């Protein structure tokens, strides 16, 4: 878990990828803290629901059991990230959401193009960039 | 005099789980103990005085025993859960929900404080289904659905929920549902803040044999590495399989402490210590 | 086709009684088989759904009975009540509560609605006492108090109550209280505008050898005469008298009627000759 | 250990008076100490949390004085009131509102409640009126009227309050009233179960020169025997009458108390004894 | 319409994609119903608010017809799979959600990098597919 | 006569504001001037009658400046903002919270409407922390949190809510807090449409020397661009800064007007052309 | 700002795009009749939340100020459009969202591989033209 | 007070009186007990609303002060009693509502001609007398 690798094999050249995380909703706020302690703290949260069903087994929120068809509340995260910290991003997720029954969640990783910030019309690199982020917490490391 | 300095001594334990709601099981030997049985539940009335809201959800295979040898067709037990054919379960709902569930309701009733009994069938509060080996236990039933609809006027009201652990299908047959498994899928339904339950024993150990290696706290991973490594085991695997189920589905904290002890409820809450085995998500 | 033009046909009976509450008392003696059973939830349940506010009390002296043979306990009726040690209530609450009314909840959910079964202890629903010659009759009661509070949110949220005629005193004692005597004055505990009594004789009977012997009207003076002259006797006492003190609070008509009939209920109330005997008077 | 068997004696107490209003005077003068001080908030924190409603009232007359010395400006008092010209109001609404109010605001939300601090202004909690010898005492303040509408709500959300005893007539002139009166006439606008005021003095006392002269209870022809007699006298004036005028309206106790005692709040409240002298009869 | 072919030549070497589709709300059950009889029991749903205005007409939610600027409600489901499931899963979407009239939906195809599930860290294929799934479906009917 | 077909005219500038909420800070001139200051309460009382939904929130600095002289501890101003000590801070909080903010709550009731003061700590309307420039000025406070509860029910009664500008922050601690930062912060907490500034000023000139070079109307980009070019400066960039932060925040509107002309808020309101310099989104 | 130019060269042959933009919710209106005016009428909204944290600043939201951890409301906006008008697109976004504070807000450009409107089963540039629409107001003004 | 005396003198002949009181309403109960406890069970009660304005001083209820033309809450009691016992009635109601404040409240006695009881009836003596009541009490004093 703590070395998972991705596969971006088929984006050669591609600068940015989307990691979309969708776990249990009272994961959110730990997954959170946990990105931000590593310098991830440009992120964005939906409200969500799913379905996972695997074989015939059933997963068990508030209590009851959902099956097939029926919708169950997870929480959505987008992170936006360079290609070098996605192995790690992912990792990071994957550890603080995990419990180890079913409906646990999955885990997206997407191509990206471009990056804009708003305020400032930075583009790129400049706009992925956070100040104090985990590029630079790794600069004050080295 | 001093009752006074130590009532102040409580503030913060009262106001750290003021409003949450807590899911409490009752069960085995605490349960025959007069002496145990009230100042359990004089625990579960200061609880609700002081600002909780909790809920007792019951066992009682001790007095279903005694109705059982009465009738001459003895219990029969595997792994722990209770073969269960239609005579039986017969026997099962009239001794939990009309002897257990309301002596535990007259005592807070007279207690000065005001409890609402109710089964699974009760505002369809649960839904059962047969549980995998129901080829051997006959009607023995899992948890598909819980209900809180019901629960939801009587703590307005201000009522002190008791629960007992048989329901039905949405067919309309019975089932025997063991109760820490309740407990726990309640209290998964309600996002409670706490499940706790009353054993008899300690709680965890490092090693069986020895009662002082009690493990305080503890967390899913560390737990679950355990039941693997074998160092904890036996009647205890369930009741750490339901805190785990429970935990998953968004209860911060679940115990499992002695219920041999006086007021072992009340050390839990009202100390950092606590009584027994706590375990975090 | 014209199966339809019947259903147009009741819309007076269904306009009458829109909005009233209506307290049904079911006879353990009408329990005379699953399907007759069923036949009653089905009638409670449509009276819901058009618009009645109905409320189930249930008695089980035969369940009870069958148990009581079972034990191996003696079994005893003076004048309709039954001699109650406390060995004899432990088992009654137990089938009462945790057999019958459980099974009636059970098949009203299965019937698309919803029931919530309480006891008297439930929420503080009833408060009993001695009566005066438990000297004779053990722990028999008398309703001292009945307190509604807990019906209001259950009625509000749509749910059905069904009802279980034990309790307990303050000191919390438990008592054994007759159904009948339960039905009538939780209809005047909440102004019910009808008290409806199903048990297994067509009515009233002139006389109890002959069941073409009903009186299909009669009043209050008339029918305390019958209690005295010794026409009415056993268990047929405790249901005269709770009519007659039921409509002195106020409750504006009450019945008796048979409940094995097909549709007893539904003929009482939408049809003008009613299905047994009515008092008033 | 068994610091636990200590809070579970504390029940019957705490199920006495839940729910209850209970009115509380904090007297300037027994605002002797930043902890001493936070020793009563934590007191009525207490309480709220363990389910009484309380309010509180606070005094001021030192904070009030240390300025007027500071500005030079003279200071007089007449059985127990402050004379109090245009300049000298201005002073008093400065102290009471724009200080010890919010002295004691900041405190309770620092203690994890929440308060909202008012004026007799504030929502028109309260109205003066002159006195009739104002003549000598200058804006000086009766009670005219209260409305306690403003409360409502914020009790509702549960806020704890805390007032100052100045307010305005209709013509919006202010006037300065004694503490101890708008506690008493608050308490009986609301019905409140108890006012407790606490100053300091061990209560009132046989012989002002002796603190071992505590009277530990007595009744309104006693005390207002002790007002003539000359045996209570300036502050202790108004405070004996707010108590008098108080139960008339029919508050059911009023008690006067020693502020500076750790926790004397909770001792009258909490215990039989109580801590200082309680009126009734 | 049971015959539409995505056009994912932009895209050699991707394995997977995410097929995004809008379309209205009161569609929700019956699609998510027809997608489980056909062994796609992994998805994502987001209640969510749109436009689409081709020329001057007004499309009619909830009695009352809404045109430019006027948000609509919409019901979104994201669903990724393997190339090879790719125009199948887009013709049960269409064909479930449609009824002829303007407002209907679009449907939009992305690539995606890489899946992982959380509880057991699979990645590619084996997160990807779900036991009892449309794969194992066809493997039993072969 | 004619003052009825002028009230008519004021139908469609009472209906474009109904029911939104107004922020209206009130300082400096127009609060030293009674006629100003009665002036502007009747205003206000006009627009809560007619259906808009004002917030008050009001200097003091002046007054402050005078008790400080009294007190041998005079001001000392940088930027702007009080250097405030421990020692200043109580007087602040005592002017502002137990003179200003009360003097106009009773004003407003005596024209008969109903307000309530508040301060920061009141409700915990506002929580404080330290400015970045603490290391010169001590306790002053920039705003960290708005928790506007406490005005909800406030409004729904119908009482126009007065503020003053003090508060803490978590550990307990008082700040003294710009009171136009508090209103810009309000409004946004609020989502109000308007945030209304009164001032000593026409509001913005093109060129400062000039009176007739107002601006009317200005978006952020322009403004942005006048502070960048100098084109106006002074004590005007900081209350162009709170104006930008509102409207970032959603605020509609915000506008810097001439408090020394009578009736100033009607005339911004109630008028096309308005009263000083608005600034839009 | 008006001259904000992405960078698409890590995706030749790729015909569609999807910006997603991020921004504050009182901005939502101004955004989609910007947008309406200059022909781009199909987009979907969906309300989030997020974090934006550069440095140790805060941002102001309702008064009160966030920071690491703390969610966020923002309005979400995604639309998807043919590779020519990406540049114009972002650009208008960019521009009417704007305020100058932090917290103003992010736009990413991400690939897309395929379009479908389901009504008509029309694909490719014919489902993602829209009737009125940007393209038409060119040839229109040409 | 303990020694109240009221003239009946203008009504000699007449058998019954009804004591009417009017006092504070938290002193019901308490008045109700103490006749209670002597022996008097047969009363009425209503809620009232009154008026007793001496001089220019104002009665203080509820916090506030009431004068002219302000009703004020009260309390009333209705006792129909035989010759004899009327002085001993008054004396234990005025004893126990007793406070010494303005607005402490009125007594009026009135006579009345005949008693009736429905469920018997019986009238006069046998209709007015209570089964272990004050007569009965005082004859096993006796
Ligand atoms: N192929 C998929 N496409 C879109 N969303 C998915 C997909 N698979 C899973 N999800 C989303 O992820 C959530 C969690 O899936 P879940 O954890 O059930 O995956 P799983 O593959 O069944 O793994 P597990 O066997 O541990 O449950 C679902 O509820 C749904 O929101
Ligand atoms: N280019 C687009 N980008 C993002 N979302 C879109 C786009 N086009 C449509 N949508 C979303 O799809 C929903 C449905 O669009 P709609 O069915 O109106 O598409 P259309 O092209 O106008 O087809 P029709 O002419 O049948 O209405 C919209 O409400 C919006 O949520
Ligand atoms: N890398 C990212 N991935 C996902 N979402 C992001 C990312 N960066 C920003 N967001 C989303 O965009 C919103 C706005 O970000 P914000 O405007 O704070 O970006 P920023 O880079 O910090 O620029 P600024 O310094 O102007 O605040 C966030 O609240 C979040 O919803
Ligand atoms: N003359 C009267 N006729 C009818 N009702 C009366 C009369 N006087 C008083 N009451 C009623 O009795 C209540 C109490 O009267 P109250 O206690 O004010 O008597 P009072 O004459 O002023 O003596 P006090 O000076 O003690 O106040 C009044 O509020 C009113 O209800
Ligand atoms: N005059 C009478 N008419 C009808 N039934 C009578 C009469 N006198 C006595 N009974 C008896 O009273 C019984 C009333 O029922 P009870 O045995 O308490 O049953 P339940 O309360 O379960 O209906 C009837 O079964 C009948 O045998
Ligand atoms: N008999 C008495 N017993 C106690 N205190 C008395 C008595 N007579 C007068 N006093 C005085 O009355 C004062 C009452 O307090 P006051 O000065 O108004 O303070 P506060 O209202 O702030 O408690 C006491 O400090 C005490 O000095
Ligand atoms: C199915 C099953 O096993 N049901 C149990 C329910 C009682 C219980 O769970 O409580 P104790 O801890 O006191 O045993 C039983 O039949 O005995
Ligand atoms: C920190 C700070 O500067 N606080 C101010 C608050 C008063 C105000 O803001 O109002 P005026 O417009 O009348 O000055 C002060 O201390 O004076
Ligand atoms: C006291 C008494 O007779 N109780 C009844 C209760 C049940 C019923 O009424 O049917 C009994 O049979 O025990
Ligand atoms: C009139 C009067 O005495 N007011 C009091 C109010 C404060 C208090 O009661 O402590 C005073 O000292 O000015
Ligand atoms: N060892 C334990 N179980 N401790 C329990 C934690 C302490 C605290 N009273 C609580 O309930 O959270
Ligand atoms: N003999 C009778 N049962 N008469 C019943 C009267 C019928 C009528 N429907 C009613 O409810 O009042
Ligand atoms: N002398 C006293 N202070 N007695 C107080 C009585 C104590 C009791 N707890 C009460 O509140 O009523
Ligand atoms: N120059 C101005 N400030 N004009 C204000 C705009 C006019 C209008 N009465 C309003 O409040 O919206
Ligand atoms: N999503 C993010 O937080 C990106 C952070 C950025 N890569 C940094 O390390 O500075
Ligand atoms: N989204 C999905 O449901 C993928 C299912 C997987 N491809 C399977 O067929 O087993
Ligand atoms: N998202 C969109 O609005 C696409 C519009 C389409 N490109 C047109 O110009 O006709
Ligand atoms: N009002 C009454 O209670 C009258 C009592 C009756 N005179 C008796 O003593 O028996
Ligand atoms: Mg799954
Ligand atoms: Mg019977
Ligand atoms: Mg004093
Ligand atoms: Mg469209
Ligand atoms: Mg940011
Ligand atoms: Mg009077």
């Amino acid at each position: 878990l703590e070395s998972i690798q991705c596969d971006l094999s088929a984006f050669p050249g591609v600068k940015f990828f989307r990691i979309e995380a969708i776990f249990r909703p009272w994961r959110l706020p730990f997954v959170i803290d946990t990105l931000s302690k590593y310098g991830i703290r440009g992120l964005t949260n939906t409200p969500v629901k799913g379905v996972g069903v695997q074989g015939g087994s059933r997963e068990r929120y508030a209590g009851t059991e959902f099956g097939p068809s029926n919708l169950v509340d997870k929480e959505k995260l987008d992170i936006v990230v360079s290609r070098a910290q996605v192995d790690a991003v992912v990792r990071l997720v994957a550890a603080s959401a995990y419990t180890g029954e079913i409906g646990d969640g999955k885990i997206f990783v997407h191509p990206v193009a471009e990056v804009v910030r708003i305020r400032t019309a930075e583009t790129g690199l400049e706009a992925e960039k956070m100040e104090g982020g985990m590029e630079d917490m790794m600069k004050k490391k080295k | 005099d001093y009752r006074v300095e130590i009532l102040s001594e409580s503030l913060p334990f009262i106001q750290k789980f003021r409003g949450k709601t807590i899911v409490v099981k009752y069960g085995g030997a605490a349960m025959t103990s007069p002496e145990l049985k009230s100042s359990v539940v004089s625990d579960l009335v200061l609880l609700a005085c002081v600002g909780l809201r909790p809920i007792l959800v019951h066992g009682g295979g001790p007095d279903i025993n005694r109705y059982l040898k009465q009738l001459n067709i003895p219990a029969e037990f595997r792994d722990g859960l209770r073969v269960t054919d239609a005579t039986t379960m017969e026997i099962v709902s009239m001794v939990l929900v009309g002897k257990v569930n309301k002596n535990l309701v007259s005592l807070i009733n007279a207690a000065g404080a005001t409890a609402v009994g109710l089964s699974g069938h009760d505002g369809r509060l649960l839904t059962a289904r047969p549980v995998p080996n129901s080829a051997q236990l006959g009607f023995v039933g899992e948890v598909a659905r819980v209900d809180p609809s019901v629960l939801r006027p009587l703590v307005d009201y201000g009522y002190i929920p008791v629960i007992a652990s048989v329901a039905a299908d949405d067919s309309g047959q019975a089932y025997n549902i063991n109760a820490d498994t309740v407990a726990g899928e309640l209290a998964a339904a309600l996002g409670a803040e706490k499940l706790i339950l009353l054993t008899d024993v300690a709680g965890i150990l490092e090693n069986k044999e020895d009662p002082s290696s009690l493990i305080k706290e503890i967390d899913i991973k560390g737990v679950k590495k355990m039941i693997e490594d074998g160092k904890v085991a036996g009647g205890m695997i369930p009741k750490v399989k339901c805190c785990i189920r429970s935990l998953a589905q968004g209860v911060k904290t679940a115990s499992i402490i002695d219920g041999r002890r006086q007021h072992s409820l009340l050390h839990e809450i009202m100390s950092d210590e606590g009584a027994g085995t706590m375990i975090t998500g």
